[PDB]
RNA sequence: AGGACCGAACCGACUAAUGUUGAAAAAUUAGCGGAUGACUUGUGGCUGGGGGUGAAAGGCCAAUCAAACCGGGAGAUAGCU
RNA sequence: GCUCGCCGGAAGACCAAGGGUUCCUGUCCAACGUUAAUCGGGGCAGGGUGAGUCGACCCCUAAGGCGAGGCCGAAAGGCGUAGUCGAUGGGAAACAGGUUAAUAUUCCUGUACUUGGUGUUACUGCGAAGGGGGGACGGAGAAGGCUAUGUUGGCCGGGCGACGGUUGUCCCGGUUUAAGCGUGUAGGCUGGUUUUCCAGGCAAAUCCGGAAAAUCAAGGCUGAGGCGUGAUGACGAGGCACUACGGUGCUGAAGCAACAAAUGCCCUGCUUCCAGGAAAAGCCUCUAAGCAUCAGGUAACAUCAAAUCGUACCCCAAACCGACACAGGUGGUCAGGUAGAGAAUACCAAGGCGCUUGAGAGAACUCGGGUGAAGGAACUAGGCAAAAUGGUGCCGUAACUUCGGGAGAAGGCACGCUGAUAUGUAGGUGAAGCGACUUGCUCGUGGAGCUGAAAUCAGUCGAAGAUACCAGCUGGCUGCAACUGUUUAUUAAAAACACAGCACUGUGCAAACACGAAAGUGGACGUAUACGGUGUGACGCCUGCCCGGUGCCGGAAGGUUAAUU
């Protein structure tokens, strides 16, 4: 059967990528929390 | 005109392998692990000056460094005209 | 002419179509076309603001001259064309200086006819004049509401407006609704009625024929659950309530016009 | 010509059996319905939680839905166990 | 290695997406792999991806996103103009052979093509974020002309048969060749060429549009395929050598015709229909400001430049999504033979596989099948399940009906092979020849050769001839919903929802109404034959009485009645 994850790099980057996080202040707050936690990977950008 | 210093930094290691020797013996194609930013023009001029030979064309490819070690490098297939290089 | 299709299948049994052999068969006039992308009834917030809109056939917009500003130059009618953006059909007119335009086709118009606009134009169907220069009692269409704005009233297929009185700077019109209205006498109008009056006689015949006009199915309020509509649930078919819109306003009688800015121009409301 | 007909792909899902610590957190097998249309599909986009979307079933909105998920108020409160 | 089975519109081949080195070689067998493993998509080492023409980038735009100013909104921020991004779409050019252990339109061989820069020469009006062309567009249907491709014949090479026969209407194999360049024909579209004039194309134009006049319609665009050349080249059945028997090296015949052919091409065509079918740039053309013996434009030649990134491998799957080497899911391209209407189905080709535990035995019972005497729905909640029917042609076919249907109604009959009609018919194709011409990619005439149903008559075989696979059960009486459709992803497909039609009601456009503190936007670039909301639900015949009550609409004389004063 069809499962929920149907990957697509373009959609992934447009939805959760670095430039998408930086576009709004809430997304910029997501990045600040992840920097405070010390995450090795900030975003899905690769 | 590309500067000499730039040309000195495009040539890193003469690639030695089975396919390397095969190409050199067949179409006089010297193979060289060059810099990953070295453009065709850069490699051509560098080999024609530092190795002082004649280059027909460069057929460079970027080799994806295998994980757990190798970093990403560039294999230039510097086809020479008749100038015997390495 | 209205034609009944033979019942060679259900979905054809009750189809009545209005075929017009005078309508041009080729492509429309390219310089007068633009793209018209569909909306689905969604605004710039992306939300459905008008229900039951979506799909249908792709359509190109034809720029129709509603102002009729080219005064004093005669025009001849080249052909009648089908227009998918309205119930009426349009006419391609060639002005004597060599410029073409689209107008709403009046009732009796046909290829070869001569039309003209301005103060001194003759009183014939298809001619556009200020209503100051049109005899009282005339039947006109594509009527301006403000001088120079362009025609707004009586634009549908078989519609027309009657000039019933002229009192100073205003004329009184009888609208298709039956409403009596006042407009400035400097507003323009076109003599005659809009053609294609057989439009109202067509029968779609099947559900799909409405789907490809861009109309989506209407679900009755009483068929939903109470969370979705004031006509809520019930075990079986229950109503027990006064009819209302999905947002709770009493339909079936309650008047909704509230415009004090305009009330001065309504001589009589429709009945 | 046809929301025509029969019937592969395709899209579905009426019945029976099997499976029920499954080959599978809904499938397999045998049949079954539509199959030029209110058709199906690829790729992008858009609508956000008392909100969306709904040919309307309280359906669906990432195996979650008569109010998603995550984190916070928070050690809510619990005459009950 | 030899047999055997299995897929074959796939279980073959090539990709996109996604993955990420899984790819090739050498080594190892702890763990991994539902067993062993000497093997592996496992471990370790080393290699492997070569592009002016393929793709991306790039140019251009759709939906949509963002958005200087700007307009709004306690703040955060919303919307949006100029603009700028954004493919799933439009913009330039390479083919065939050969080669690696693993890369090829990328390397090599041969033969091409495109765009741009810069010089020389010759001739010259050039010049926009501006005008006009063009790009540029739906569904359905029907030819006709072709090709891919196939079959047979001819040709060439080989063969003469483990068992009766096999020097022949015998057997096996091969009979390939491209981009480009030249020609321009089956077809499609359109009258052409001059001259004069102008209320149009935000200005002006020699371009587009319009109006007259003259004179020839005999012109031009477009266009598959064929033919020529590429190419005396390459490839080529097989032979002859070396050999590590892997495999490498050398040489190399014929390389034609007829018929049948697509869902591919002509065709973005043609005919019809209503539901009336993107945009912008590249491209062509016109001028403005401006430039003036410059600069620019056109053509020829020469020369140079075409960067950067991707290229391995899987890709209906053991490499992607499903926790698994999971009976599931997953878009595009290609598609050979014999039967067949077929991309169904059976069996095969090319290729690819036997599904990572096996060996015995031959109990009950379970699963998945085959067949059954006599009965024949007695079963059961119910024919659930099974069994049955099943093709083509012809004959024949009731009630009822909205005249279309019902209807494959029902029910019958003939089907194989052989021979003759006719050493292969009707039909299809069509060569030479023969004439013609406005003389070759021409047109008639002629019928060689090839292909080829269907029928009738006669005969013959089995129990059976639509012999397999494939492939309607039928009829009678009723409830409901008109109908095709839609739904409770994962126990409900229905009489439910939708529906065409009907009615009511609201709405005069800055519409009602909706999403929005707002700004705005949808409705709608629509405008009362238009839109919204409600109920009913094709069609036919129809829809009675009641305004008490509760809404809604109208009226307002009087009573009561807020802030305020």
């Amino acid at each position: 059967m069809k499962r929920t994850f149907q990957p697509s790099v373009l959609k992934r980057n447009r939805s959760h990528g670095f430039r998408a996080r930086m576009a709004t202040k809430n997304g910029r707050q997501v990045l600040a929390r992840r920097r405070a936690k010390g995450r090795a990977r900030l975003t899905v950008s690769k | 005109m590309i500067r000499e210093e730039r040309l000195l930094k495009v040539l890193r290691a003469p690639h030695v392998s089975e396919k390397a020797s095969t190409a050199m013996e067949k179409s006089n194609t010297i193979v060289l692990k060059v810099a990953k930013d070295a453009t065709k023009a850069e490699i051509k001029a560098a080999v024609q000056k530092l190795f002082e030979v004649e280059v027909e064309v460069v057929n460079t490819l970027v080799v994806k460094g295998k994980v757990k070690r190798r970093s990403d490098w560039k294999k230039a297939y510097v086809t020479l005209k008749e100038g015997q290089n390495l | 002419a209205v034609v009944k299709c033979k019942p060679t299948s259900p979905g054809r049994r009750h189809v009545v179509k209005v075929v017009n052999p005078e309508l041009h068969k080729g492509k429309p006039f390219a310089p007068l076309l633009e793209k018209n992308s569909k909306s689905g009834g969604r605004n710039n917030n992306g939300r459905i603001t008008t229900r039951h809109i979506g799909g249908g056939h792709k359509q190109a917009y034809r720029i129709v001259d509603f102002k009729r500003n080219k005064d004093g130059i005669p025009a001849v009618v080249e052909r009648l064309e089908y227009d998918p953006n309205r119930s009426a059909n349009i006419a391609l007119v060639l002005y004597k200086d060599g410029e073409r335009r689209y107008i709403l086709a009046p009732k009796g118009l046909k290829a070869g006819d001569q039309i003209q606009s301005g103060v001194d134009a003759a009183i014939k169907p298809g001619n556009t004049l200020p209503m100051r220069n049109i005899p009282v009692g005339s039947t006109v269409h594509n009527v301006e509401m403000k001088p120079g704005k362009g025609g707004q009233l009586a634009r549908s297929a078989g519609t027309y407006v009657q000039i019933v009185a002229r009192d100073g700077a205003y004329v009184t019109l009888r609208l298709r609704s039956g409403e009596m209205r006042k407009v400035e006498a400097d507003c323009r109008a076109t003599l005659g009625e809009v053609g294609n009056a057989e439009h109202m006689l067509r029968v779609l015949g099947k559900a799909g024929a409405a789907r490809w006009r861009g109309v989506r199915p209407t679900v009755r309020g009483t068929a939903m659950n109470p969370v979705d509509h004031p006509h809520g649930g019930g075990e079986g078919r229950n109503f027990g309530k006064h009819p209302v819109t999905p947002w709770g306003v009493q339909t079936k009688g309650k008047k909704t016009r509230s415009n004090k800015r305009t009330d001065k121009f309504i001589v009589r409301r429709r009945s």
